[PDB]
């Protein structure tokens, strides 16, 4: 084990894509929380 | 404080705004009285 190239990088490169991806989704799905900290002091100010 | 502050809050800049038009009004109309 220690002593397909293709693979290494196709995923890799796909894993890296997917990661990624997953960067994004943690921005959009999401990284609301700036807002919705708004929300949190914002939506109380009715108390 | 979900809608009925937008619409007051939309009304307050109008109502602001209109204020900052008469106050404006008002600086020229001393002036332009005069004597």
């Amino acid at each position: 084990t220690r002593l397909v190239k293709l693979v290494q990088d196709y995923n890799y490169m796909q894993q890296n894509d997917k990661i990624k991806l997953l960067n994004h989704q943690i921005d959009y799905l999401n990284k609301e929380n700036t807002e919705m900290d708004s929300i949190l002091r914002s939506k109380p100010y009715i108390a | 404080l979900s809608q009925a502050n937008v619409k007051l809050l939309a009304e307050n800049s109008s109502y602001l705004e209109k204020l900052r038009k008469t106050e404006e009004i008002l600086e020229e109309y001393e002036r332009r009285f005069q004597i």
